[PDB]
């Protein structure tokens, strides 16, 4: 099955100057292939550390990974207002890639362009567009991660502008349906028959210089349906 | 007998002794985050079923690229008969990401007299046990 990742933690609230730890748990062995990423306040989304202790470069020498086996956690010491947020931790052994629920931090008292909310009546199809504007376009992947509150976050699928191979997840097999034009440095998504249940935001990272991590976010968008 | 390489039945070979393979890749043609490009020869080329790929971190944890009990052949000879290790045929058609000039980027040999031809009594298919060899091994700088 999808190896399921916990964090027991939801939420927490600490003062600036605090060591907050946030803690993921797997299910079985990843063998240290885990990925953490901070959800900014701004809803954006930061790739920041991989393989479960090497730090993404630009990230502050106060952060760190650790653990091995189904144990890892984040580490903030002496924190500061610019890392508050809300943490998730995405596996990456044994695709599909799979989220933790996030552990929103508080504070006790654009390469990457994604497309435009749509709002669509239960029952159409809509075609969500990653726009990217680097150079890395058809040489790195390009994932489509769902968020909706609640559901942490879940790896949709994949495909490679620069040749067309694509993968899905189990639960969107039926759902989604990735197309992208080398062109035009541009990805889409295709949630075919939507359902009270889609209307949800969904990002596009995409995965460029390691198979099982995202590094650039869009920057979402509000598919939300009516009835 | 060369005495050297570890023969069998049928007389043939199966591996050497490491001082023998790692004299071998001893002189590098090239390399880069896409791959090797020594020089082996023949005698040897043989007795090798495979590569191992993995990126040391200035700590010391160690990730295996081509992770797997059969990725292990990325190697492959050419027409002037030159060697090209693919580290990216495995990771996914990406190239090698080294995010620190000081990480290490070892590159094993694995005598196909320790090729695994299946998993084993733990369903396990990491590159773990399979009695690999140092070939290669320069830092994230040297490499470029």
């Amino acid at each position: 099955k999808d190896i399921q990742m916990t964090q027991t933690t939801s939420s927490l609230s600490a003062s600036l100057g605090d060591r907050v730890t946030v803690s993921c748990r797997a299910s079985q062995d990843i063998r240290n292939y885990l990925n953490w990423y901070q959800q900014k306040p701004d809803g954006t989304v930061k790739f920041l550390i991989y393989y479960t202790s090497r730090l993404q470069p630009g990230v502050p020498s106060r952060f760190s990974g650790s653990g091995s086996g189904t144990d890892y956690s984040l580490t903030i010491n002496n924190l500061e207002q610019e890392d508050i947020g809300t943490y998730f931790c995405q596996q990456g052994n044994t695709p599909p890639w799979t989220f933790g629920g996030g552990t929103k931090l508080e504070i006790k008292r654009v390469q990457l362009q994604q497309s435009g909310p749509e709002l669509v009546k239960p029952g159409a199809s809509v075609k969500i567009s990653c726009k990217d504007s680097g150079y890395a376009f058809n040489s790195s992947w390009m994932n489509w991660v769902k968020q909706r509150p609640g559901q942490g976050l879940e790896w949709i699928g994949r495909i490679y502008p620069g040749d067309g191979d694509s993968n899905y997840n189990g639960k969107f097999e039926g759902k989604a349906i990735l197309t992208a034009d080398k062109s035009s440095s541009t990805a889409y998504m295709q949630l075919s028959s939507l359902t009270s249940v889609d209307s949800a935001v969904y990002f596009c990272a995409r995965s460029g210089l390691l198979r099982y991590a995202m590094d650039y976010w869009g920057q979402g968008t509000s598919v939300t349906v009516s009835s | 007998r060369d005495k050297r390489f570890h023969y069998d039945r049928n007389n043939i070979a199966v591996g050497a002794d490491e001082s023998v393979v790692k004299e071998a890749h001893r002189e590098v043609i090239n390399s880069s985050t896409e791959g090797l490009l020594l020089n082996i020869d023949k005698d040897i080329r043989k007795i090798l079923s495979g590569y191992i790929v993995e990126i040391e971190d200035t700590e010391g944890l160690k990730e295996v690229i081509n992770d797997r009990y059969d990725m292990l052949n990325i190697s492959s000879l050419r027409q002037d008969g030159k060697t090209f290790i693919d580290f990216k045929k495995y990771n996914d058609k990406l190239p090698l990401y080294i995010s620190n000039p000081n990480y290490k980027v070892n590159v094993y040999a694995v005598t196909k007299e320790n090729t695994i031809i299946n998993p084993s009594e733990n369903g396990d298919t990491s590159t773990n046990g399979i009695k690999k060899i140092l070939i290669f091994s320069k830092k994230g700088y040297e490499i470029g």
